[PDB]
RNA sequence: GCUUGUGCUGUCUUCGUCCA
């Protein structure tokens, strides 16, 4: 199931910084996709500080497993399920369970997982095509628009952007 | 025999068939002689020697057939007849709480028109069961409270005035056969309230 | 079966004398066996034979 | 647009997702005084359409999945002749059903329902194990996966000297035996159903 | 895995019918084929085979005062609105009172909030849809007669003003084709048009 | 695919599996895979046939 | 349904490789022949029609008939739907938006400008109508690209395609 | 906004007269109820209504 | 490609419209039965030529049927597309077995074994769309295509086109 | 609760009927 996933990728193997950026992606959508249970937990578990930040080291060793150790769903569910869900002991020693992730936040690490990859290679053809530019001086807006960029809108918005105000170079490498 | 020469363009050689092997060029109509397609046709795409790839006629897909089992047949004129369980213009219970009506028929599946409207392309397996629906229960009320059976001519009022021979009836829907629309071969889904009876 | 009546025919299949009778009223009554359809299916007292 | 719809097509996916789990997730009927997960001894009755003419037929099959003596009734379901002989088929000392199963395809498959339950309560037909005695239990079954079994062609292979409705009567006892594995039968006709 | 699935009254009635209970409920308006006509009850067949029943005081309007069975036959079918349902007898109740019957049309519960739905549009479209049902089809009228000319008014009398005073001429009127105005010559340049009414026509075009 | 692999593997070396082990040292199948498939197929335990 | 004027054509034992329909060969078939028939019979050629010529005639025909329906008393979505049928609708819509899309030329003056360019010239007045309506149509450029996209001119080497084009374009508004 | 086409064939008996005339529905809220933002989608690649 | 053509129809009038407004009548079922309609013999007719002032002749008495059959000959154009033809096209929907294009009335499908390999489809794209390095193919895109081959319907033309020779794909 | 079923041989031979 894993090869007919990522038998459309052309590339799968990422690079540290580019996987660091991956993992950093996800946490990212998957919180703006589960607001409310988010939400739900900082308000009903009050008690407990930094349960987000739990919630991001899960969301990233989910995200290595699947990636690195290439485990599917039921197995990471089954035997990999304390690093799903967080322990602590309250003022009265009460042992209370929270659970962060469920089997379908698990597939949709694995959707997201397999989604960033289009945006890898848009990301790098973006790149590439800025360094045939071989602009003197950086562009500040072109950088700072790319940097904080996490959608192929985006992308497509600097590429129109690049293609416009740089043609002189575009029609110079190729109306 | 075909050459760049006009003399020799102008005879006829007989040849035996043991040294003849047929040439298919690119967008031609060719059926299948025989095999797990047998009957299907279509235009050829892609000729790569031995084996010949064409979009289906009926499948709408590109199929991959030896060139043994090519035939040029300009127009396929296939008969659905003595196949699936399910003669044209049959009221076919797609599910548990799904009907439509037979469109257009073929050797491996088949075309269903919804009472909504929404088209389906199905195999003959997938279908739950054929509703054979008594008389009495074929029978359904136009908005003025005339009784409408099957083969009686109406004409909506309401929307487009559109008009029809009634061709099966399910619940409140009337299913029509109609001679000017031609998208769907006459049968559209109208309900009994919007007719009115000629 | 034909269009006519059956109801002048007596258990034996025959007609008795004394009895009125119109056209096509059936006054010999014979039948031929058939190897049965697929009504094996499940017809009770109502399958063909 | 292009954002909410993928939104929505998620949302949409997820929920036809949960609704297919919360189809397929059914363990097999556990008889009473057995532990979860026993394959239970089935019988299942249908005489199809409810008409006049139309016949009921019983399947019986043992938790080892071995179709045993199907039968034909060769009367009316209303009459006593019927009742006396389901007394003598389900008291038979060949055949030990755990449960009988009941579906159809009109109304008319709830005088058979009642019938069945009426004889099964009236006559005391407990469980034969061969102490605590129950009665066995009548219900109606989901028909979603038998309707598509009875004109596959593995069933019709699998049983070339059967109708069709003594299939339906096999897909009934084995949905009975395992939804599981009968929802998986249908290969690629199972996205075709009421999801 | 959860235990076996008991099906419940709705999941009977669903399997048994194919008709949800949210497609057959209370209110809702059907065409049913009548199969019995007593003095004091009505009992029909839907299409799924439900058995339904009507009473006394739900066949007949309140007006009426002829017996059931002159009003009604068996075999006919009508349009009746459901009052009641018993998901677990597959029996129901009926009414094929005017009241139930055709005013309740709006059988969905859409949301007509103001600030949630354009009702002034909806409003004009559906006048608008009214004003083209109220379209008619129209045809000029053909008399045979030695006097009857096809012609207006303005038309019949330069007609006459050619003729000498006396003459008549006959033309279509403008009130509807069950009237016929004549026209004669007063005096020169004076005419008087007289409408005829007519009664026991054969036809339109017929005198 | 892989399934069908396994089974005719299986029917090759004799139609029964005999530990959940032999899916490696009998080469029927690589790491990973055996990894995730391994507490998911079960082989059903007879103490009677099993004394030791 | 509707059928044309040319008739006959009974039975025979000989085959032609003139039959299949092809453009690069130009080849029309009998119907598209480059000799017709009117109604009296006599001679008449195969007329055909570039986007402009078409989209001329069209929106002539179509307020001919709005302006005699109305009592003879510009718009293309009210201008279709003078027409009867709603297939009929959504088929001239089809045709209105494809010719408004691609219009080369939407003066009248222009277009019959264009239309004497390529007929009364010398080296056109061998060039098959088709390629004319070709070559007004697609809006070639270069004599290598109008050679590659129509085959048949590809035989006609007598025509000066170059300095054509080159009017085409000077003629076309940029 | 309606087209023509959606001007007469939207019917009380379709599924696309829930949102004939809607307006003022955020799009915040769309994802709740995702099968009503499916349809008006699909109402509008048959040409009947138009998103604005 | 547009054409002016002769084209002729047999229309049959019932006697209960034997009135004086008989050849306006004719005039509008003419009108309604040609305008739009689509024959693979022809191709498309799209409009009909000085539609008010057809001649329709004298229509002769079906004999045992008391139907009078009118002969009309009229001037259309007509559009047909031919084999090996080059025309301009519009893209209508994206698929990955191949994207669809509309050339007036008629809709054109091209496979993906008739596109070039660098224009890969990319489904991730919002629209999606078939894209290389400097070409992007998308819907409402204008696209030159050639057609390759033509299928005739009963009342319907389904035609095949084709972008991978040269002059083709993004314009 | 109970409902009504929907058609016919061929080929010769002979004896006859009304004209012619």
């Amino acid at each position: 199931r894993f090869q007919a996933y990522r038998k459309s990728i052309k590339n799968y193997k990422l690079s540290d910084v580019d996987y660091s950026n991956e993992r950093d992606w996800i946490v990212e959508q998957l919180k703006l996709e589960k607001r409310d249970f988010l939400q739900h937990l900082t308000q009903a578990h009050s008690s407990v500080a930094h349960l987000e930040e739990k919630f991001e080291a899960s969301v990233k060793k989910i995200v290595d497993f699947i990636a690195i150790e290439s485990f599917e769903v039921p197995f990471i569910w089954n035997h990999r399920r304390d690093y799903a869900l967080h322990t602590y002991n309250d003022d009265s020693n009460n042992t209370i369970i929270v659970k962060l992730l469920n089997e379908d936040d698990l597939w949709r690490i694995v959707q997201l997982d397999l989604d960033y990859h289009s945006i890898h290679d848009k990301k790098a053809a973006l790149s590439s095509i800025y360094k045939q530019l071989d602009l003197d001086v950086v562009d500040p807006t072109y950088e700072e628009f790319f940097g904080s960029a996490r959608t192929l809108s985006e992308l497509q918005d600097i590429d129109d952007y690049l293609t416009f105000n740089y043609s002189s170079q575009v029609k110079n490498l190729t109306s | 025999l075909h050459s760049d020469d006009d003399t020799i363009n102008s005879e006829t050689v007989e040849i035996p068939t043991s040294d003849l092997r047929k040439i298919f060029n690119v967008g031609d109509h060719v059926r299948v002689i025989h095999g797990k397609h047998t009957d299907d046709t279509g235009l050829i795409v892609e000729v790569n020697g031995d084996k010949v790839e064409f979009i289906s006629n009926q499948t709408k897909r590109t199929v991959i057939v030896f060139s043994n089992y090519l035939i040029k047949s300009t127009d396929s004129t296939v008969s659905i007849n003595e196949s699936g369980r399910f003669e044209l213009h049959d009221l076919v219970q797609v599910n548990s709480d799904l009907v439509g009506i037979v469109i257009r028929a073929q050797k491996d599946s088949f075309d269903v028109l919804c009472s909504d409207g929404k088209l389906l392309s199905l195999p003959p397996v997938s279908i739950y069961s054929k509703l054979n629906l008594n008389p009495n229960q074929q029978i359904a009320i136009d908005s003025n409270g005339v009784e409408v059976k099957v083969g009686d001519t109406v004409r909506e009022f309401t929307g487009e005035r559109r008009q029809g021979t009634i061709l099966h009836v399910y619940r409140n829907f009337l299913f029509l056969r109609s001679r000017e629309i031609v998208e769907n071969q006459g049968v559209f889904v109208t309900s009994s309230n919007r007719v009115k009876t000629i | 079966l034909k269009h006519g009546t059956y109801e002048k025919l007596d258990e034996d299949g025959l007609i008795a004398p004394g009895v009125r009778v119109s056209g096509d009223d059936i006054i010999i009554g014979k039948t031929t066996p058939i190897p049965p359809d697929t009504e094996e299916l499940g017809q009770r007292t109502k399958y063909h034979t | 647009k292009e954002s909410i719809r993928r939104d929505c097509e998620r949302v949409l996916y997820f929920q036809v997702k949960n609704s297919f789990t919360k189809k397929i997730d059914q363990a097999p009927y556990q008889p009473p005084t057995y532990a979860k997960g026993t394959i239970p001894r089935v019988l299942t009755l249908s005489f199809g359409e409810g008409n006049r003419g139309d016949a009921v037929l019983g399947v019986f099959m043992d938790d080892s999945g071995d179709v045993k003596s199907q039968i034909k009734f060769d009367e009316d379901f209303q009459s006593r002749d019927f009742s006396d002989s389901l007394t003598r088929y389900i008291k038979s000392n060949n055949i030990n059903p755990d449960i009988i199963g009941i579906s159809g395809f009109n109304i008319h498959t709830k005088k058979l329902f009642d019938k069945v339950n009426e004889l099964v309560n009236e006559e005391r037909l407990t469980i034969e194990y061969d102490s605590d005695k129950h009665l066995i239990r009548v219900i109606y079954v989901n028909d979603e996966t038998a309707r598509l079994y009875q004109h596959s062609s593995k069933s019709s292979a699998e049983y070339p000297n059967r109708p069709q409705l003594a299939k339906y009567c096999i897909g009934l006892a084995k949905y009975i035996q395992s939804p599981l594995l009968e929802y998986l039968a249908l290969d690629e006709s199972m996205y075709s159903l009421h999801i | 895995r959860r235990d076996f699935h008991i099906l419940n009254e709705a999941e009977i009635f669903q399997l048994l019918t194919r008709e949800t209970v949210d497609s057959f409920r209370k209110g809702m308006v059907i065409p049913v084929y009548v199969r019995k006509v007593e003095s004091s009850y009505m009992s029909v067949s839907t299409q799924s085979l439900i058995a339904g029943n009507i009473q006394r005081q739900d066949i007949l309007e309140p007006n009426d005062r002829r017996d059931p069975r002159e009003v009604y036959s068996v075999g006919q079918t009508v349009r009746a609105c459901i009052l009641d349902v018993d998901y677990y007898n597959f029996k129901c109740q009926l009414s094929l009172l005017r009241q139930f019957t055709e005013n309740q049309v709006a059988g969905l519960n859409v949301n007509r909030n103001p600030k949630f739905w354009d009702i002034e549009s909806e409003n004009r479209d559906r006048q608008e849809e009214i004003d083209k049902q109220r379209e008619e089809s129209r045809e000029s009228r053909v008399i045979k007669h030695p006097f009857f000319h096809n012609m207006k008014s303005k038309e019949a009398e330069d007609y006459l003003a050619a003729r000498p005073v006396g003459d008549v001429v006959i033309r279509p009127s403008s009130k509807g084709s069950n009237h016929i105005t004549i026209s004669w010559k007063v005096a020169p340049q004076l005419y008087q048009h007289i409408d005829v009414l007519e009664e026991n026509k054969d036809d339109a075009n017929a005198i | 695919r892989k399934a069908a692999g396994l089974i005719q593997s299986i029917q090759r070396i004799g139609s029964n599996l005999v530990n959940r082990a032999h899916l490696i040292t009998e080469q029927l199948t690589s790491k990973t895979v055996f990894l995730n498939m391994a507490s998911f197929v079960y082989i059903v335990f007879d103490p009677d046939v099993e004394r030791n | 349904v509707s059928t044309s004027t040319v008739g006959a054509r009974r039975r025979r034992a000989k085959q032609q490789v003139d039959d299949e329909e092809n453009a690069t060969l130009l080849r029309l078939g009998p119907e598209f022949a480059l000799k017709q028939y009117d109604h009296d019979g006599n001679e008449h050629d195969l007329i055909a029609l570039s986007l402009s010529e078409s989209r001329l005639l069209i929106r002539e025909a179509l307020k001919a008939r709005s302006r005699a329906r109305n009592g003879g008393v510009i718009d293309d979505d009210e201008l279709a739907k003078v027409t009867s049928g709603a297939v009929a609708n959504g088929v001239v819509k089809k045709t209105l938006d494809y010719l408004n899309t691609f219009a080369r030329f939407k003066d009248e003056e222009t277009c019959t400008a264009v239309d004497q360019l390529l007929h009364n010239s010398s080296d056109c007045s061998v060039l098959h109508p088709f390629e004319i309506a070709q070559l007004s149509s697609l809006g070639c450029e270069d004599v290598d690209e109008a050679i590659t996209l129509i085959p048949s001119l590809a035989a006609k080497k007598e025509v000066n395609l170059q300095r054509i084009l080159d009017e085409l374009n000077r003629l076309e508004d940029p | 906004e309606l087209t023509e086409r959606g001007k007469l064939q939207i019917e009380p008996e379709s599924p696309y007269f829930d949102f004939k005339y809607a307006k003022n529905r955020p799009i915040s809220a769309l994802t709740a109820t995702p099968d009503l933002y499916l349809r008006m989608i699909q109402a509008e690649n048959d040409g009947l209504v138009n998103i604005k | 490609m547009f054409f002016l053509k002769d084209l002729s129809l047999i229309l049959t009038l019932h006697p209960s419209y034997f009135g004086p407004q008989m050849n306006q009548y004719l005039r509008e079922k003419l009108l309604t039965d040609v305008e739009g309609t689509c024959t693979g013999q022809f191709g498309y007719i799209v409009t009909v030529l000085d539609g008010m002032n057809i001649d329709v002749g004298k229509g002769r008495i079906i004999p045992g049927s008391g139907s009078a059959e009118f002969e009309v000959k009229y001037r259309a154009v007509v559009w047909k597309p031919f084999k090996g033809e080059v025309v301009d096209a519009i893209v209508s929907n994206v698929s990955p077995i191949g994207f669809f294009a509309d050339v007036g009335p008629l809709n054109v499908f091209v496979s993906t074994r008739l596109i070039p390999d660098n224009l890969v489809y990319n489904p991730s794209n919002s629209p999606p769309a078939y894209m290389s390095n400097d070409e992007l193919i998308t819907k409402g895109s204008k696209v030159r295509l050639k057609v390759v081959g033509t299928r005739t319907d009963v009342n319907e033309i389904y035609a095949i086109g084709s972008i991978k020779e040269d002059f083709l794909g993004a314009i």
